[PDB]
C-alpha cells in the first residue's frame, strides 16, 4: 500500500518534523 | 418402504467430503457438515410424511461417513496392496507399466507425480483419464455393493467380489472412485474429530455411541434434535468401550488420589473382554466392540471358557456382566502367560440382575466382585486388590512387580464410578517404562529403510535396524544381523535432518541380491546404507522376546527411538554378546533395578 | 512467414492440448498462456498496433529493418532474370 | 479386454478386429477420443494386437 | 447400412461375410482356436460389464 | 420436488531477513 | 512377418492352388 513505512509494516510512514517553516 | 439413501445420489456426498477436506477452517467444515445433515433430515421428514413408521433414517450416512466405527459388516479383506493388485488386474492396465508400479510401489517417491504418501490420491491420478466425469450411483447402490463384497469376502468368493469391484468402476467417477477407495482403507482423513461429528450430528450422540458402540442404535434413537433421552446406562447384551489408564506419575500419587486410600492391583497384560450372561446365552465383546463369542461360544454347550464358567456361578444369578482379562494359563508350571488353558481374571462388574451398578462406587462394585461366584485358578479369577494409604506401599508394589517379572500395577480410587470411554479418570497405571533412569538401553545402528506414507510421504519414516558381530581384535565388525524395526521416537524436524544427512548415502536394496555386508532374515529393507556410513540410534524397549523373522531371533516390543548419538561412532556398534547378556540377566523385561527415594 | 508462424502456433497448441489431456497440472499458472486463433489475432493486431507499425516517416524504418530481406528478393529477381 | 480375460486357456495370439467405417467416432466430444486411445494405449501394452 | 450403388452388399454385409468366411476357414484348419463376435452401437446391451 | 429444492451447490509481531551479496562485485 | 495369413498367425498364407499354366 502506497505510503506505507518500511519499517513496521500496517504503519503510515511519517516524514520527519519539519519545525516553523514560514511561507513567503 | 422407501430409503432416503436411495434418493441421494453419491456425488453430493463426495462433493461434500471433498469441501471438508479441502476447508481449513474448522468452523467451514462444521458449517458444511450441518448443513448436509440439515438437508438429509429435512428430506427424511418429507419423504415419510405418509408412512407413519420409520426403520432407517441416517445410519447409512454415519456408517460411509465413519469407516473405522463400522461394525454390521465384517471386514472387508482388502487393503492397499490387496486393493492395487485388484485394480490393476480390472482395469487390464500393463503389469510391468508405470501405473502398475506407481499403484503397487504407491509409498515409494522415485515417481515424484504429485502426492507419493497416500494411495488414494495416486488412484485418482492414474483413474482420472479412464472414469467418466459424473458418475449415477445413489448411497444406497453403494451400501448395498459394499455389504455385497463384505458378505463374499465372509463367504470365500474371489469372482463376485471381483464383479462387484467391477460394477462400482463402471458406476463411478474419478473424485468418487477416489473417495471410496479411501473409506474402503478406513482413513477418510477429514480433519474433523469424532467428538466434533457426534457433538454436531446431536446433543448426546457421543456417550450413547460409546454405551451401545454400534452406529445403527444411534441414528435411530437420536433423530430429531429437539427430542433428547433422560436415562442413559450400560444397557444389557451392548457393547460398550472399556477405560484406559493414562501415564501416572510417581511424585504426586496422592494428590491424584485425593490422599485417601486407594486400591492397588497387578498389572494385567491380556486381551481386554466383556461378558454379558443372561440364562443360557453367554455374549462375549472385545475392547472396540468386536464380537469374540464364537470361539468362547454363545451357549455352555460349546466354546472355550462358558462350559467352565457357568457351573462356577451362583444359583441365585440370572442376569449379569463383568469385565475382566483374559489369558492362558499352564497347570505344569502353575503360572499365566502373557496345553494351554483359557484364563479368565475379572475386576469389575457393571450390573447383575435387574438392577444397574455403574453409577455405584468402587467400593460396593468390588464388594460385588468378591460376591458374584466361586472362582476356581486356571479357569476363573478375581483381581486381589491391596488397600494402600502411603508412597512406601506404592513404591514396595511396584518394585515386587517388578522383581516378579511383572508388566506393571494399576491405582484406583475407591469412591471411583465406572463412566465408559475416559482416559485416566479415576484409573491409573504406573509401569517401569515411565519412570526414567529404570531401562537398560540399548545403542544399535540403522541399516535398512522403508518410505513413508501419509503426512510422512515425501521423507524417510523407518528404519531397519542391525546389530554388530564380535569381530577380530583391532578390527571393526562389518557383519550385522537385523534386530528390530524402530519407526516412533522421533519428531518431524530431527526426522528431515536425518533423512538429508543420508540423502546421498542410500542405495537401493535387492531380494535376489542381498548385499554381502548386511544380513538379513524374513524382513527386508526397502532401501539399504552400508554401515559405514550410519548412526548410532538409542532405543528403549520394554522387554525382548524370541522370534523368528530376524535372524538374531529377538524383537523388541514397543521400541522406540530415544535419540541419535554423533559423538558414539558407527564402529562402536554393540556385538551379540551383548545381547546374549542382556537376554540372560533377566530372562525377559529389560528392567532389572530397584526403584528407591 | 507469417503463415508459417501460424502453423507452428496452431502445432504446438496441439501438442498443448494432448499436454493438457495427459492430465498434468502446472506448478505455477503465471505462465499459463491462452490458445491462438489467427483471425482474433489478426484483428486485434489491426486494430491496436497497425496505425503505429505501419507508420513509415521518413523512410527509416526501412533501411533500419527490412533490407537484409531485401537483399535476398533482389538477389532472387536477378536470378530469375 | 474381460473377454480375453475370461478365457482360462494360454492364448499364444490375442486379437481384436473393428469393422467400422467412420473416420471420426468422438469429434464432437474431445474427452471421450482421449479416453478411446489412453484405452488402445493399455490394450496395445498388455499384448492385445487390434486390426 | 447403407447401398451406395446398386448391385453392392452393405458395409454390415461385407462384415458378416467375411466374419463368416473367417469361421469357416477356422473350422477345418485349426478348430482348437476361440472366436467371438461382439457389436457396439446397438440400443440393446449384454455385456458382464453391463455397460 | 425430489433432491433439487433441498440441496443447494493486526496479529502477531513483524518479522524481517536481511540478505546481502558477498560478491566480489559488492 | 510379410505374407502372414489373418486367419492363422504365425503359418504363412500359402499361395492359391493354380495347377498347370503353361508358358
Amino acid at each position: 500500500c502506497p505510503g506505507e513505512s518500511l519499517i513496521n509494516p500496517g504503519f503510515k510512514s511519517k516524514k520527519p518534523a519539519g519545525g516553523v517553516d514560514f511561507d513567503e | 418402504s422407501q430409503t432416503v439413501a436411495s434418493h441421494v445420489p453419491f456425488a453430493d456426498l463426495c462433493s461434500t467430503l471433498e469441501r471438508i477436506q479441502k476447508s481449513k477452517g474448522r468452523a467451514e467444515k462444521i458449517r458444511h457438515f450441518r448443513e448436509f445433515l440439515d438437508s438429509w433430515r429435512k428430506f427424511h421428514d418429507a419423504l415419510h410424511k405418509n408412512h407413519k413408521d420409520v426403520t432407517d433414517s441416517f445410519y447409512p450416512a454415519m456408517r460411509l461417513i465413519l469407516p473405522q466405527l463400522e461394525r454390521e459388516r465384517m471386514a472387508y479383506g482388502i487393503k492397499e496392496t490387496m486393493l492395487a493388485k485388484l485394480y490393476i488386474e480390472l482395469l487390464n492396465l500393463p503389469r510391468d507399466g508405470k501405473d502398475a508400479l506407481k499403484l503397487l510401489n504407491y509409498r515409494t517417491p522415485t515417481g515424484t507425480h504429485g502426492d507419493a504418501g497416500d494411495f488414494a490420491m495416486i488412484a485418482y491420478f492414474v483413474l482420472k483419464p479412464r472414469c467418466l466425469q459424473k458418475g449415477s450411483l445413489t448411497i444406497q447402490q453403494v451400501n448395498d455393493l459394499l455389504d455385497s463384497i463384505a458378505s463374499n469376502n465372509s463367504a470365500k468368493r474371489k469372482d463376485l467380489i471381483k464383479k462387484s469391484l467391477l460394477q462400482l468402476i463402471t458406476q463411478s467417477s474419478a473424485l468418487e472412485q477416489k473417495w471410496l477407495i479411501r473409506m474402503i482403507i478406513k482413513d477418510l482423513k477429514l480433519g474433523v474429530s469424532q467428538q466434533t461429528i457426534f457433538s454436531v450430528f446431536h446433543n448426546d450422540a457421543a456417550e450413547l455411541h460409546n454405551v451401545t458402540t454400534d452406529l445403527e442404535k444411534v441414528c435411530r434413537q437420536l433423530h430429531d434434535p429437539s427430542v433428547g433421552l433422560s436415562d442413559i446406562s450400560i444397557t444389557l447384551f451392548s457393547a460398550f468401550k472399556p477405560m484406559l489408564a493414562a501415564i501416572a506419575d510417581i511424585e504426586h500419587i496422592e494428590k491424584d488420589m485425593k490422599h485417601q486410600s486407594f486400591y492397588i492391583e497387578t498389572k494385567l497384560d491380556g486381551e481386554r473382554m466383556q461378558m454379558h450372561k443372561d440364562g443360557d446365552v453367554y455374549k462375549y465383546f472385545s475392547r472396540n466392540g468386536y464380537n469374540y463369542t464364537d470361539q468362547f461360544g454363545a451357549s455352555p454347550t460349546e466354546g472355550s471358557l462358558t462350559p467352565f464358567i457357568h457351573n462356577a456361578f451362583k444359583a441365585d444369578i440370572q442376569i449379569c456382566i463383568l469385565d475382566g482379562e483374559m489369558m492362558a494359563y499352564n497347570p505344569n508350571t502353575q503360572t499365566f502367560m502373557q496345553d494351554l488353558q483359557t484364563c479368565y481374571c475379572v475386576f469389575d462388574v457393571l450390573m447383575v440382575n435387574n438392577k444397574k451398578l455403574g453409577h455405584e462406587t468402587l467400593r460396593k462394585r468390588y464388594e460385588i466382585l468378591s460376591s458374584i461366584f466361586t472362582p476356581i485358578p486356571g479357569r476363573i479369577e478375581i483381581v486381589q486388590k491391596t488397600q494402600a494409604h502411603t508412597k512406601n506401599e506404592v513404591i514396595d508394589a511396584l518394585n515386587e512387580a517388578i522383581d516378579k517379572r511383572e508388566e506393571g500395577i494399576m491405582v484406583k480410587q475407591p469412591l471411583s464410578i465406572y463412566k465408559p470411554d475416559k482416559r485416566g479418570e479415576g484409573w491409573l497405571k504406573i509401569k517401569p517404562e515411565y519412570v526414567s533412569g529404570l531401562m537398560d538401553e540399548l545403542d544399535i545402528l540403522i541399516v535398512g529403510g522403508y518410505w513413508g506414507k501419509g503426512s510422512r510421504g515425501g521423507m524417510m519414516s523407518h528404519f531397519l535396524c542391525a546389530v554388530a558381530e564380535k569381530p577380530p581384535p583391532g578390527e571393526k565388525p562389518s557383519v550385522f544381523h537385523t534386530l528390530s524395526r524402530v519407526g516412533s521416537g522421533c519428531t518431524m524436524k530431527e526426522l528431515y535432518d536425518l533423512g538429508l544427512k543420508l540423502a546421498k548415502y542410500w542405495k537401493p536394496f535387492h531380494r535376489k541380491a542381498p548385499p554381502s555386508s548386511i544380513l538379513c532374515g524374513t524382513e527386508k529393507p526397502e532401501v539399504y546404507i552400508e554401515p559405514c556410513n550410519s548412526v548410532i540410534v538409542q532405543i528403549k524397549a520394554a522387554e525382548i522376546v524370541p522370534s523368528d523373522m530376524y535372524k538374531t531371533g529377538c524383537t523388541l516390543r514397543f521400541p522406540r527411538i530415544e535419540k541419535i548419538r554423533d559423538d558414539k561412532e558407527w564402529h562402536e556398534c554393540m556385538t551379540l554378546d551383548d545381547l546374549e547378556q542382556l537376554r540372560g540377566k533377566a530372562s525377559g523385561k529389560l528392567a532389572s533395578k530397584h526403584l528407591y527415594i | 512467414q507469417v503463415r508459417e508462424l501460424a502453423t507452428l502456433l496452431h502445432m504446438k497448441d496441439l501438442e498443448i492440448q494432448d499436454y493438457q489431456e495427459s492430465g498434468a497440472t502446472l506448478i505455477r499458472d503465471r505462465l499459463k498462456t491462452e490458445p491462438f486463433e489467427e483471425n482474433s489475432f489478426l484483428e486485434q493486431f489491426m486494430i491496436e498496433k497497425l496505425p503505429e507499425a505501419c507508420s513509415i516517416g521518413d523512410g527509416k524504418p526501412f533501411v533500419m529493418n527490412l533490407q537484409d530481406l531485401y537483399m535476398a528478393v533482389t538477389t532472387q529477381e536477378v536470378q530469375v532474370g | 479386454a474381460n473377454l480375453f480375460s475370461d478365457v482360462q486357456f494360454k492364448m499364444s495370439h490375442k486379437r481384436i478386429m473393428l469393422f467400422t467405417n467412420e473416420d471420426n467416432p468422438h469429434g464432437n466430444d474431445s474427452a471421450k477420443a482421449s479416453r478411446a486411445r489412453t484405452k488402445a494405449g493399455d490394450l496395445r501394452d498388455t499384448g492385445i494386437f487390434l486390426d | 447400412f447403407e447401398s451406395q450403388s446398386e448391385d453392392e452388399l452393405t458395409p454390415f454385409d461385407m462384415s458378416i461375410q467375411c466374419i463368416q468366411s473367417v469361421y469357416i476357414s477356422k473350422i477345418i484348419s485349426s478348430d482348437r482356436d476361440l472366436l467371438a463376435v461382439v457389436f457396439y452401437g446397438t440400443e440393446k446391451d449384454k455385456n458382464s460389464v453391463n455397460f | 420436488s425430489g433432491w433439487e429444492s433441498y440441496y443447494k451447490t493486526y496479529s502477531g509481531r513483524d518479522s524481517l531477513i536481511f540478505l546481502v551479496d558477498a560478491s566480489k562485485a559488492m
